[PDB]
């Protein structure tokens, strides 16, 4: 489903607080 | 989370809340516990930021 | 006399109002107030226990002192205010952005 | 009460809009080629305004008494000199000082005493045929004065008072204000040319004196002036003449303009900084001219409406007949604590059972005690002499 | 001699001195207190600052 190769999606899976002040 | 541990903290007073505090003490009187939470808060972002 | 040490049980002449979900209105629970929406929560507390807090130590839900239900409490205190302006010297016409 | 007109036409007001008017100077700093931005009660741009009518040439004259807010922006488009005077107090009944600033054809005369206003107060005045002379003759303003505070003689002059019917001549901007006490004013005059509505542009309001009263200014009234000519019979019933000038009554609102200054020292140019979006970010960044990019400027919070408050069934009242005033307590060595809920407490109730002369709350105020739920109330009562009351508290010994 | 919440106009006429330049003296003019040389300026303010 999405542009990456085999090696790009093995190393892929791997790798409350707004409400005081913490926005990401 | 070093933040969200400081906002508990009474830092010298009795309570953590500002819609606790103003719900017990007038603020004529409850001024010496608001600076001390705004002045503990201020070394924290100073720190955090740091 | 304690301040939140124990269920209430004497309060005052303070009279009891009716009960408004779906709304970023004020709350007030055995004398704990606060500000948030009172919606649905799937999770149950303990028969000897009332209040409840979470990993942040916030009071993210409390049993109310006559249905005893759960209520969880979402402060509507969730956004920000933006806005993107192409310059002043091609025409005079903004987008306000919402965070 | 008095004498005042009759057959009088009344028409209901209309509502105009601003055109960036109502900017003066909030301080008395000299700035040049430096921006500044201060919070001070200025009047907003683009606003809505009560505007107020005199068309006779018809038979109209309405003056109402409006209630004078911190701050009101007052311009008048006087084309044949028709607003004399204003006034300014609470009641207006000869009991408390008002501020009594009229200017009449021969001197600037303020006075701050206690005069008797009529329900209507106006200038009269009589234009004969072998004189030109405007002569004052009907003056129904007050009837008397007793104590007075201030007191001001203008110098001698002759005013005008023209009476020419058709385009507007002057334009008078008056920003009455009181800060503490102090009634600030600031008088500007520019010539226009004009059919009606409010020329455009950008004006700078000068101060002109200031004077330390200490009153309250509550409610005030605009004047008139009646223009009698030699075909009129001279009565009260229809000779009478109000002209057809107009002037507008606009309130002033705590805002925020970023105020310009050039290399002269005054202020030209006004920028909104909490109204639209684009104003906002060129008084955020300080600069007028904003590059192609992304901003951000205040956050975004939802207020309240409503507030609810759950409490248990709590149905019963607390007996005070054992625990306070009873007939015989404990000692000091041997005080009972005795356990007291269930029931509804309240401190208001206890002032006419017995005049408390210590009422101190540690740790909580007594205001408070209402407004929050008690949680174990211990009853420690015990009899001491009364030179040892002020050993106890919480860190005495 | 009263004294209520009315403002006060009625106090007493202050003392003044004479004006030195060209040297780093210090000032008190309308409360503001400074030290510094009070030289000549041939730009002009405003009449009413």
């Amino acid at each position: 489903p999405s542009k990456r190769s085999f090696i790009e999606d093995l190393l892929f899976n791997k790798v409350a607080q707004k409400f005081n002040g913490l926005t990401v | 989370n070093t933040l969200v541990k400081q906002l508990s903290s009474n830092f010298g007073a009795i309570s953590s809340v500002l819609n606790d505090i103003l719900s017990r003490l007038d603020p004529p009187e409850a001024e010496v516990q608001i600076d001390r939470l705004i002045t503990g808060r201020l070394q924290s972002l100073q720190t955090y930021v740091t | 006399f304690e301040l939140l040490h124990a269920p209430a049980t004497v309060c005052g002449p303070k009279k009891s109002t009716n009960l408004v979900k779906n709304k970023c209105v004020n709350f007030n629970f055995n004398g704990l107030t606060g500000t948030g929406v009172l919606t649905e929560s799937n999770k149950k507390f303990l028969p000897f226990q009332q209040f409840g807090r979470d990993i942040a130590d916030t009071t993210d839900a409390v049993r109310d002192p006559q249905t005893l239900e759960i209520l969880d409490i979402t402060p509507c205190s969730f956004g920000g205010v933006s806005v993107i302006t192409p310059g002043t010297n091609t025409s005079n016409q903004v987008a306000v952005l919402y965070q | 009460q008095c004498v005042n007109l009759t057959t009088r036409t009344q028409l209901p007001p209309a509502y105009t809009n601003s055109f960036t008017r109502g900017v003066y100077y909030p301080d008395k700093v000299f700035r040049s080629s430096v921006l500044h931005s201060t919070q001070d009660l200025f009047l907003p741009f683009f606003s809505n305004v009560t505007w107020f009518h005199a068309i006779h040439v018809t038979k109209r004259f309405d003056n109402p008494v409006l209630p004078f807010n911190d701050g009101v922006y007052f311009a008048s488009t006087e084309k044949s000199n028709i607003i004399r005077g204003w006034i300014f107090g609470t009641t207006l009944d000869s009991k408390t000082q008002s501020l009594l600033i009229v200017n009449n054809a021969t001197n600037v005369v303020i006075k701050v005493c206690e005069f008797q206003f009529c329900n209507d107060p106006f200038l009269g005045v009589y234009y004969h045929k072998n004189n030109k002379s405007w002569m004052e003759s009907e003056f129904r303003v007050y009837s008397s004065a007793n104590n007075c505070t201030f007191e001001y003689v203008s110098q001698p002059f002759l005013m005008d008072l023209e009476g020419k019917q058709g385009n507007f001549k002057n334009l008078r901007e008056f920003v009455f204000k009181n800060i503490d006490g102090y009634f600030k004013i600031y008088s500007k005059h520019t010539p226009i040319n004009l059919v009606r509505d409010l020329p455009q542009g950008f004006s700078a309001l000068e101060p002109l004196v200031d004077l330390p009263i200490g009153i309250n200014i509550t409610r005030f009234q605009t004047l008139l002036a009646l223009h009698r000519s030699y075909l009129t019979p001279g009565d009260s019933s229809s000779g009478w003449t109000a002209g057809a000038a107009a002037y507008y009554v606009g309130y002033l609102q705590p805002r925020t303009f970023l105020l310009k200054y050039n290399e002269n020292g005054t202020i030209t140019d006004a920028v909104d900084c909490a109204l639209d979006p684009l104003s906002e970010t060129k008084c955020t960044l300080k600069s007028f001219t904003v590059e192609k990019g992304i901003y951000q400027t205040s956050n975004f919070r939802v207020q309240p409406t409503e507030s609810i408050v759950r409490f248990p069934n709590i149905t019963n009242l607390c007996p005070f007949g054992e625990v306070f005033n009873a007939t015989r307590f404990a000692s000091v060595y041997a005080w009972n604590r005795k356990r007291i809920s269930n029931c509804v407490a309240d401190y208001s109730v206890l002032y006419n059972s017995a005049s408390f002369s210590t009422f101190k709350c540690y740790g909580v105020s007594p205001t408070k005690l209402n407004d929050l739920c008690f949680t174990n109330v211990y009853a420690d009562s015990f009899v001491i002499r009364g030179d040892e009351v002020r050993q106890i508290a919480p860190g005495q010994t």
